[PDB]
């Protein structure tokens, strides 16, 4: 089945591009003069007098919300007493239809399993020393012929001839020896 | 190495001989990309998405325990978006030791 | 400490809700086009929701 | 206040303004020019040119264009 | 607000945001260099103006690390994410986190507003004396903006460090990386900004430090001192971010997780004493040159040790979850990148090796596989893992296989014939060169053409 | 209950101060600069007035933090002057015979390390009080005139000596390692002119702060002193 | 001494503790962002007439 | 507990300057409508009466002595919320650290709000494994998938109100007869006389009630420059 077409209802088409009309027909940058949205813009945004030029963090609209005795309004539990027992019923979400669309059937089924571990501590020791010493092992085939290499760069050489090499902005200036 | 829990064998017996592993599923349904309503105004779409929490769903086993949504690192457990203020009670690491005192228990 | 920032506080309620002079509720805008298009399809993905669940992630051509 | 309790609401939400997008795309596009007018301002400077034309420095045959 | 906010993630969000931004400069000056590079002969830049290509080189290296891949790494990811990994609310110093992100967008402006106003002219992002001392002042705007990006980058790293003393909870393997990147910041900038205030002496106060009977190669000593811990401190980030997302999506918890922590451990420890492996071919003592081959070498043991582990990772997960999330792909993509990358980097280590590669395009394979494949991805990845609890939309990143395909077929393209011309021999920061050096040059123009229409995509 | 940490939203120093270090880089003229560092002195202040006035949340780690970050601090200045003597010793091998008369090691280093080591003993006796909680008005007075000799000291020598930065690196090492120390000299100076007593005494972080820092400045001194006159 | 009257400690940023002392202040920055940005022009122009970069095309014409 | 600071001094009293001036009302005010400084004032003057008159203290019961002087006689309900209080600010900058947890003895999980985030970290020695991160929303039995140990959340909630130590006192403290102004007086004298004054807050307490400023030498102490 297409799921989509279970809350083809839902999406009407939208009208003007990036939903706004043009500030001209309606100014959406005003605030909203509806009561109790004081600090909102028509559009529904909050309006930079409640954030930037009035913002509370700044000492606007001073009103310490706890009172007298250290309190602040708090919503109880659902409580129900059965069975010579108080029980506190748990707030289920609401079905995910409702908040993403998609009908929730036909769920592919996806098992309880619990952690997928590597076991056998003994193999696994091992494992994990190979891990270190097998590139070990690499570098130090590689020190040697390293050594030797470098040695052979800087051996003492019976040079019977000289040639003096001077780097310039931009070229290169070559002093030999003249036979004589 | 971690490898599970020390299980011991009386602790395998059934108490009846068609006990198999319990068949729910942990998928916890179809999703896509929170759809909000055109109606919905700011304050009201925030609640919308509050109600959306992966994070905030369970499975409820046959026992009436919940096995809840779990993660590695406690980056999955804020709301989604992250909210300018996440963790305003401090989470609680759950420690567990063989240690007790007297005063915890009574005769 | 006593009088300090709350550790929890409730939600005060939404604003008054705004009806037009017809009745019908206000839109406000909406970043979730509909494209218009002839392309139907619908894929789903087995995604991971934590160590012990998934969900069955879709999109939609539309 | 329940539109508080995201950063960046607004956006979040999908309701924020498009020309926040705009204003952050044409600040990557400026970004770019400082590469490009530069070089044609530099070519223009030390050549009279804004752009060479291909092989345009090394010898080239009667016919070429 | 907007430039007021202290809240960590929004500022997490500005790093990135503003890394991308800067990325676009950075992507135009290294499509600058590919076009010039595509044949023998001048293209786009004249060659009375050669100047010019060699500040779009200056200015390409060191864009994309100070202002890009830095930032994103090291200031974008861990101020969102941090202190929700700890079970803190919120980072140590709010005010200090506020400025440093301020910090880097005012070094940014000065960076290109020289561009415009000064003389453009470069000496590589090493900026090596005598030719930095002789140059114009746009040298001396450069110099500004990396000591100023220092600052952001130091008080950044003082950041990090205080969650130790409030994480309530335990230390994962991301937050040790983040913190001993900070540790090699807090040993490697003092020491940059001594150097680097000498060049200014030279420059700007008649110093002589760089003159006969001075010896410039104290420049290059002092210079890759940090030059070195900066290619560590920019990589061990994205570590950490890659062992996140491997763990996460495969429900596997971390294998040897004390190894992995002693893994980051141990490469800064080594990566703070083989700096000079970019002197091979100075004129080294012997025995210097052979501790300093040496010890190079060893920092395999360590980086290979967490390959490994993130192998182990990736094995045994489930077949039921859908293995094509552009982040997994992009974690999976590089173990196998980075694993080229380090290769050729302990070719290059061997300095017999190093005497016909250095200053040639393999070097520039070498740390482009690693920082403009790896990093990239790995910030990529971390970003995609992030999308639910950063929030950002109107892209199509998080399931494309087109996009992780056509990424990694076309960079592969650009730096993989730049090896095969390292033996040729090409020289590095050259706009001209032989006619015979061609076909490869041109495969490469061909990939980075095709990379930049990609980007396009994602919108 | 309340919250581990009172949060802070906002601030705008941090953009203030990013732009007063700019405009050190876009001035026309050498006196904007001086008046700009007036500026940055200003907010500077401003910012550790915030510091205290976070006094008010009580909160324990508080003191830890700022605590460990001068040890940061602390360590950066160390490693600082560790490159200035690398700088220097680099071209060790080419000093002692070139024609340029280096310091006498009999009158600078001896008057200096006397006049130091009595700095460290004003602000020895500065913490003996802090930890008595008492005070006594004539050490900040003794401070000023140690640094007034000081700067009068360092002055003359400056101006007397006959070899000139751009003789040789040994010169340029010589003054530029000695000015590094008076610029931390002076930052001291920055410091302790604001030296009170305060009575929530021993969580103020500026006591144990100063205690550090003039220590950690004496004890460079004895390292340049080894390496430049001894 | 009432506890509960010193709620201004986390309500108000520690910026603006002050009242109006600390919100003047603010906003007397906030008047010189464009004096800042005429400034800061001038020199970008101060740089670019020395390199003579205005003469580019007067140079070839 | 270790992530408090110091005492301040109010911590051990209050200056009398803070004394209500209209203490005539303070003494008839019911506890619910005392304020923090109001009460404090109310159960030191009414406690200090009681204690100086010696020759009543052995005729009076632990319950009126107690309530005389402001303290709350304990029991399994006030007791259980001053316990749940404690571990709450406890937990606040300590570990979570105790047995494991079962159905019959779930681990319990204090929390203000409808929600708080805990994490398992199984067993002891070999039994404990990485940490998996949940959210314990009220009215549900948590069951960790890895190692099955149960977790449920306490909630510190009363009558729309969440538990404090004065919400505890209001709630089960019940006012007695209410405080006669003759014993205030009657000690008062007892501890006063001929400038010597070794009962002061009587003095302030006796002045106020015969307005203010009546009394020898209280017009000079109520008498500041600035
Ligand atoms: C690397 C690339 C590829 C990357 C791929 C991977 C990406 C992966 C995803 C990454 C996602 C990261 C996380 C994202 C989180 C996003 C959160 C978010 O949205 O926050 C909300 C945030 C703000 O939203 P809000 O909360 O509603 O804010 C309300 C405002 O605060 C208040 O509203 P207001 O309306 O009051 O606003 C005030 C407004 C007032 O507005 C106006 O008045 C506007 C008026 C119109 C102006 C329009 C411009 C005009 C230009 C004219 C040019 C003329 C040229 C002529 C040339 C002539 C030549 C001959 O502005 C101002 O007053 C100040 C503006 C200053 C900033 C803009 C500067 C522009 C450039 C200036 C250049 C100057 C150059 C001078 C050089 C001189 C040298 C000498 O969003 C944004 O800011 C936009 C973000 C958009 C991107 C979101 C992420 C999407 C995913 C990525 C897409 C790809 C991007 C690629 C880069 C760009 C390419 C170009
Ligand atoms: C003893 C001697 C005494 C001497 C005394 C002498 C005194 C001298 C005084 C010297 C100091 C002067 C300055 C004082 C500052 C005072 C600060 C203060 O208290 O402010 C309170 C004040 C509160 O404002 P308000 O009066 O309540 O009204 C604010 C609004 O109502 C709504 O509130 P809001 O805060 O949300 O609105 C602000 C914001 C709201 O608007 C938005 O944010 C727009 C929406 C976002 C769109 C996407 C933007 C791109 C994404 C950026 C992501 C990273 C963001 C990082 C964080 C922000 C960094 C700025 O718009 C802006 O302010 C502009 C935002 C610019 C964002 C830049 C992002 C990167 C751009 C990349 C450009 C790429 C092209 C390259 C070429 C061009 C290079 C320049 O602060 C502000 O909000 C305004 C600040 C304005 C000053 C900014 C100065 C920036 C200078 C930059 C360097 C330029 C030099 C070189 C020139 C080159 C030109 C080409
Ligand atoms: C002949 C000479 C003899 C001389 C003898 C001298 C004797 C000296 C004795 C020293 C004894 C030390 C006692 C204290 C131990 C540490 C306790 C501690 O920190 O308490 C937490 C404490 C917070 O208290 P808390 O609430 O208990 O913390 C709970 C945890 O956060 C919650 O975490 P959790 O519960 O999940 O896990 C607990 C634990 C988890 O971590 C641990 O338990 C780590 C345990 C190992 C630590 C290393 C011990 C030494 C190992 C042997 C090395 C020998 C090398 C020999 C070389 C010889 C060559 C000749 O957490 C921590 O330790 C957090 C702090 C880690 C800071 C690491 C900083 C980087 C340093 C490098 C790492 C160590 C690598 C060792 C070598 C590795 C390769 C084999 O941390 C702080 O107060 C934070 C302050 C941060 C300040 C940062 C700025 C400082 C200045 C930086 C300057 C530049 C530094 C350059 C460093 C370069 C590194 C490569
Ligand atoms: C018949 C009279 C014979 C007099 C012989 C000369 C004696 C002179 C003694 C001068 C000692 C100055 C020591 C300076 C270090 C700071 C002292 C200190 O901490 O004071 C705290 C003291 C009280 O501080 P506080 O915070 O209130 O209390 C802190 C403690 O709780 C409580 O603090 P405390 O009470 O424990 O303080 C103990 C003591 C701690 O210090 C000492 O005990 C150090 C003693 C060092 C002895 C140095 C003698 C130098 C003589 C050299 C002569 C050379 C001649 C060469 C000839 C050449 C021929 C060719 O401090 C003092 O007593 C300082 C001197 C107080 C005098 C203040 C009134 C103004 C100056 C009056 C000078 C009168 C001179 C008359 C000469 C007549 C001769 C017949 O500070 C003050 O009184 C205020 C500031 C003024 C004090 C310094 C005054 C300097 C006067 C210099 C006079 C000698 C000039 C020689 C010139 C030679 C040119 C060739
Ligand atoms: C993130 C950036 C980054 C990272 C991680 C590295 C990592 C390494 N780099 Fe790189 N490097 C650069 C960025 C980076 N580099 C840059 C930008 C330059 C040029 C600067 C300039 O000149 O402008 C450069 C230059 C550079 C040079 C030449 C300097 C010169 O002369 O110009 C060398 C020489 O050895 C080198 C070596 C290494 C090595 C040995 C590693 C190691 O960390 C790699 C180790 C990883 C592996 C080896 C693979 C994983 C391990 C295994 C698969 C198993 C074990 C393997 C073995 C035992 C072989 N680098
Ligand atoms: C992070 C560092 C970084 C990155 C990403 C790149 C990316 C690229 N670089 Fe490189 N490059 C350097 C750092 C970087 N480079 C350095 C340090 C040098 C040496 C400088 C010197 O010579 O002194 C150099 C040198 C250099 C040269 C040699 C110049 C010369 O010697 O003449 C060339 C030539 O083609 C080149 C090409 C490219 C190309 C084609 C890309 C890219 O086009 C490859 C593909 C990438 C994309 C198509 C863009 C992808 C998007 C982003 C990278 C931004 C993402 C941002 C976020 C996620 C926030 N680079
Ligand atoms: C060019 C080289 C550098 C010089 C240029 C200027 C660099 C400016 C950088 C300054 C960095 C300051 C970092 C401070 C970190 C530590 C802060 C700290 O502990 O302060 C608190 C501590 C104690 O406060 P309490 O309320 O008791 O407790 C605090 C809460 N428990 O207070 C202090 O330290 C008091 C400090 C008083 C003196 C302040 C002087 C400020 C000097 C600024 C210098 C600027 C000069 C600029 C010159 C520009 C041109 C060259
Ligand atoms: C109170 C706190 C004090 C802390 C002070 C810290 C001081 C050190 C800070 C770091 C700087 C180190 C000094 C710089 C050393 C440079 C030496 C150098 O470049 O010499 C090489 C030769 O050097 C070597 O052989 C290389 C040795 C490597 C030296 C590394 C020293 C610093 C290491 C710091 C690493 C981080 C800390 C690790 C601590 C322990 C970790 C377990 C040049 O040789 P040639 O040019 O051929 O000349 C030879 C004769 N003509
Ligand atoms: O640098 O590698
Ligand atoms: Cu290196
Ligand atoms: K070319
Ligand atoms: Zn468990």
């Amino acid at each position: 089945k297409s799921y989509y077409d279970d809350f083809k209802d839902r999406l009407k088409p939208g009208k003007y591009t990036q939903g706004r009309c043009p500030q001209s027909e309606g100014d959406y940058r005003q605030e909203s003069k509806t009561i109790g949205r004081e600090h909102l813009n028509d559009d529904g945004t909050r309006s930079k007098r409640y954030t930037v030029k009035e913002a509370d963090a700044l000492g606007y609209h001073y009103h310490p919300p706890i009172d007298k005795k250290g309190q602040v309004y708090v919503k109880g539990p659902n409580t129900v007493i059965e069975r010579g027992q108080t029980w506190i019923k748990g707030y289920e979400l609401p079905s995910m239809e409702y908040t993403y669309g998609p009908k929730q059937e036909d769920i592919p089924f996806y098992p309880r399993v619990k952690l997928n571990v590597w076991g056998n501590y003994n193999l696994v020791m091992k494992v994990e020393f190979l891990f270190f010493y097998l590139p070990t092992i690499i570098v130090f085939g590689i020190c040697i012929p390293v050594y030797t290499i470098n040695f052979a760069q800087e051996e003492v050489i019976y040079t019977t001839m000289t040639v003096k090499v001077t780097g310039r902005q931009w070229y290169w200036v070559y002093e030999v020896e003249s036979p004589t | 190495i971690y490898e599970g829990q020390t299980v011991q064998e009386s602790e395998l017996i059934p108490q009846e001989d068609d006990w198999v592993i319990e068949e729910t599923n942990f998928c916890l349904g179809r999703n896509c990309y929170v759809r909000f309503r055109e109606e919905d105004d700011l304050a009201r779409r925030a609640l919308h998405q509050m109600d959306s929490q992966l994070n905030k769903m369970h499975t409820r086993l046959r026992d009436g325990t919940v096995i809840p949504y779990m993660s590695f690192h406690p980056d999955e457990m804020v709301d989604r978006p992250a909210p300018i203020h996440t963790f305003s009670e401090k989470p609680l690491l759950k420690w567990t030791w063989d240690e007790t005192y007297e005063e915890a228990y009574d005769d | 400490r006593i009088g300090g920032p709350p550790v929890f506080m409730q939600f005060p309620p939404p604003p008054p809700k705004e009806y037009l002079a017809d009745g019908t509720p206000k839109t406000y805008p909406l970043h979730q086009p509909v494209f218009d298009h002839g392309y139907t399809w619908e894929h789903w993905y087995m995604t991971n929701a934590g160590v012990f669940h998934t969900v069955y992630y879709g999109e939609f051509a539309k | 206040n329940l539109e508080d309790h995201f950063d960046l609401a607004e956006y979040m939400m999908k309701m924020h303004n498009p020309m926040s997008e705009y204003l952050y795309w044409i600040a990557g596009f400026v970004s770019g020019l400082h590469g490009i007018l530069p070089l044609l301002h530099s070519n223009y400077y030390f050549s009279g040119m804004f752009l060479p034309r291909d092989n345009d420095n090394t010898q080239l045959c009667d016919d070429s264009w | 607000f907007y430039i007021l906010v202290n809240n960590n993630k929004r500022i997490g969000i500005y790093y990135i945001k503003l890394s991308i931004i800067i990325g676009i400069l950075g992507i135009v000056l290294s499509y600058i260099i590919r076009v010039e590079l595509y044949n023998s002969g001048n293209r786009i830049i004249k060659y009375d103006n050669v100047n010019y290509y060699n500040m779009v080189i200056t200015l390409h290296g060191l864009l994309m690390i100070f202002y890009i891949i830095m930032p994103g790494l090291y200031g974008g990811i861990p101020l969102y994410i941090l202190p929700i990994l700890s079970v803190i609310t919120d980072i140590v110093l709010p005010r200090i986190n506020n400025i440093s992100i301020i910090i880097v967008l005012i070094s940014y402006i000065v960076v290109i507003n020289s561009i415009v106003i000064e003389y453009n002219i470069g000496t590589g992002w090493t900026l090596y004396p005598p030719l930095s001392i002789i140059g114009t002042v746009i040298v001396n705007m450069i110099l500004y903006g990396l000591i100023i990006i220092g600052i952001s980058s130091i008080i950044s790293a003082i950041n990090f460090m205080n969650i130790l003393i409030v994480i309530d909870g335990i230390i994962y393997v991301y937050i040790w990386s983040i913190i001993i990147t900070s540790v090699l910041l807090i040993i490697s900038l003092p020491i940059l900004n001594g150097i680097l205030l000498m060049i200014l002496s030279d420059i700007y106060f008649n110093s002589i430090y760089f003159i006969l009977n001075g010896d410039v190669v104290l420049y290059q000593h002092l210079f890759w001192y940090f030059g070195h811990p900066e290619v560590y401190i920019l990589i061990l980030p994205a570590f950490g971010i890659i062992s996140i997302i491997l763990s996460v999506l495969n429900n596997k918890i971390i294998f040897g997780m004390k190894s992995m922590i002693l893994a980051i451990i141990m490469i800064s420890i080594l990566g703070s004493i083989v700096w000079a492996h970019h002197i091979y071919t100075v004129g080294l003592e012997l025995d210097t040159k052979i501790y300093f081959n040496n010890l190079t070498l060893i920092i395999s043991i360590p980086t290979g040790n967490k390959i490994y582990n993130w192998i182990i990772l990736y094995i045994g997960s489930y077949n039921i979850l859908y293995n094509g999330y552009q982040s997994l792909i992009f974690s999976i993509m590089f173990i196998i990148i980075f694993i080229i990358g380090g290769i050729t980097g302990i070719i290059i280590s061997i300095d017999i090796i190093d005497i016909g590669l250095h200053d040639t395009y393999y070097i520039v394979s070498h740390f482009h596989y690693i920082l403009s494949i790896g990093a990239v991805i790995s910030l990529l990845a971390g970003i995609l893992l992030l999308k639910d609890i950063i929030g950002y939309y109107n892209v199509i990143i998080k399931i494309n296989k087109y996009f992780g395909l056509l990424l990694f077929i076309n960079i592969n393209i650009i730096f993989t014939p730049q090896f095969i011309i390292g033996f040729n021999v090409m020289p590095r920061r050259i706009l001209e060169y032989s006619d015979n050096i061609i076909v490869w040059n041109l495969i490469s123009s061909i990939g980075s053409i095709s990379t930049i229409l990609i980007l396009l995509s994602i919108f | 209950f309340e919250l581990n940490i009172n949060i802070i939203n906002y601030n705008y120093l941090g953009i203030i101060i990013t732009v007063i270090i700019s405009i050190y880089i876009y001035n026309n003229s050498n006196i904007i600069s001086v008046y700009n560092s007036n500026l940055l002195l200003i907010n500077i202040n401003i910012w550790m007035k915030y510091n205290i006035l976070d006094m008010l949340n009580l909160n324990v780690l508080d003191y830890k933090i700022l605590l460990w970050i001068v040890v940061i601090i602390i360590s950066n200045e160390i490693l600082l002057f560790v490159s200035f003597y690398w700088i220097y010793y680099h071209n060790y091998i080419n000093y002692y015979h070139v024609n340029i008369l280096i310091l006498n090691s009999y009158n600078i280093v001896y008057n200096n390390i006397i006049l130091l080591t009595l700095l460290s003993t004003i602000v020895n006796i500065k913490f003996y009080n802090y930890i008595l909680s008492y005070y006594k008005y004539i050490l900040s007075y003794l401070i000023y005139y140690n640094n007034y000799m000081f700067n009068n000291k360092i002055i003359l020598e400056y101006k007397n000596n006959s070899n000139y930065t751009n003789d040789s690196v040994y010169m340029t090492s010589y003054f530029y390692i000695i000015l590094l120390h008076y610029i931390h000299i002076y930052d001291s100076i920055i410091l302790i002119v604001v030296y009170n007593y305060v009575n929530y005494k021993n969580i103020n972080n500026y006591y144990i702060n100063i205690n550090i820092y003039y220590h950690l400045i004496e004890v460079l001194y004895i390292v340049i002193s080894i390496l430049l006159y001894l | 001494i009432d506890p509960t009257k010193n709620q201004w400690r986390w309500c108000v940023d520690p910026a603006w503790y002050g009242g109006m002392r600390d919100k003047a202040n603010m906003d007397m920055y906030r008047l010189m962002v464009y004096p800042f940005f005429g400034y800061a022009l001038l020199y970008l122009h101060s740089r670019f007439k020395q390199n003579d970069k205005y003469n580019v095309f007067a140079k070839w014409r | 507990y270790r992530h408090w600071h110091r005492m301040s001094e109010d911590d051990w009293a209050l200056p009398l300057d803070s004394m209500p001036e209209d203490v005539k009302t303070l003494m008839a005010t019911p506890q619910t409508e005392r304020g923090f400084v109001e009460d404090y004032w109310y159960n030191r003057i009414r406690g200090e009466a009681t204690l100086l008159d010696p020759e009543a203290l052995p005729s009076k019961s632990y319950i009126a002595l107690a309530r005389d002087m402001g303290l709350q006689i304990v029991d399994e309900p006030s007791s259980h919320m001053m316990g749940l209080i404690e571990l709450y600010e406890y937990l606040r900058g300590a570990s979570f650290v105790g047995p494991f947890g079962t159905i019959e003895n779930p681990v319990l999980v204090p929390a203000v709000g409808q929600e708080r985030v805990v994490a398992c970290t199984g067993g002891v020695g070999d039994e404990e494994h990485f940490t998996l991160w949940f959210r314990c929303r009220e009215g549900f039995m948590y069951r960790c998938g890895e190692c099955d140990q149960i977790f449920m959340l306490v909630r510190l909630y009363y009558e729309d109100r969440y538990w404090t130590q004065t919400l505890v006192r209001d709630t089960f403290m019940s006012d007695g007869d209410m405080f006669d102004l003759k014993t205030l007086e009657r000690v008062h004298k007892m501890w006063n006389k001929d400038e010597m004054v070794r009962w002061e807050v009587g003095y302030w307490a006796q002045d106020y009630v015969l307005g203010k400023g009546v009394l020898p030498g209280m017009v000079e102490e109520h008498t500041r420059v600035n």
